């Protein structure tokens, strides 16, 4: 009809409602993120925890970490047979 | 020359009767003075716009069209429409 403001209508809606939702998820995701792998908390030792944080730790995760249980139970069971048999 | 002078006389005093004297012409029944001078003077406007060509009918230029200075109703609808058009930008 006459003059208007075709571009200035970005007030009524920002570009990309789906991109806006994605970016809003991105802001919460990236902001509420550790600076560089923060909050590790690996070490622990209290009676059994000295074995948990050492033997159930994934630095090795080899076969001996489970085999310690077998060796210990064998130590218990040999005395069990000695007191039993 | 007599044939030149006589021709000039008969073609001048008679030309006087036709034009240089308001005696019209006896040989021709209708005088051109009662025919051309006023009525055929409207022949110029008969070919032109009669009482309108020399007159040049008054036609003042008008105003161009606008929105009637209406931002109470046109502005909001215009804004919504432009934003709707922006949805496919």
């Amino acid at each position: 009809v006459s003059t208007l403001i075709p571009p200035k209508v970005v007030s009524s809606k920002n570009i990309g409602s789906a991109p806006n939702a994605k970016r809003i998820a991105n802001v919460v995701h990236f902001y509420k993120s550790l600076p560089q792998g923060p909050a590790p908390a690996i070490k622990a030792n209290t009676r059994l925890a000295r074995y948990k944080a050492k033997y159930f730790d994934g630095d090795n995760a080899s076969g001996k970490p489970l085999w310690h249980f077998a060796l210990g139970i064998i130590a218990f069971g040999y005395s069990m047979e000695y007191y039993f048999h | 020359q007599d044939l030149y002078l006589r021709e000039l006389k008969d073609t001048k005093l008679a030309p006087s009767t036709l034009q240089d004297a308001e005696g019209n012409v006896k040989p021709w029944n209708p005088p051109q003075k009662p025919n051309l001078p006023e009525l055929e003077l409207q022949g110029p406007e008969a070919l032109k716009a009669y009482t309108e060509q020399n007159v040049e009918t008054a036609h003042v230029a008008k105003e161009s069209e606008e929105g009637e200075s209406e931002p109470i109703e046109e502005d909001w609808l215009v804004l919504d429409d432009a934003e709707e058009t922006k949805e496919s930008h």
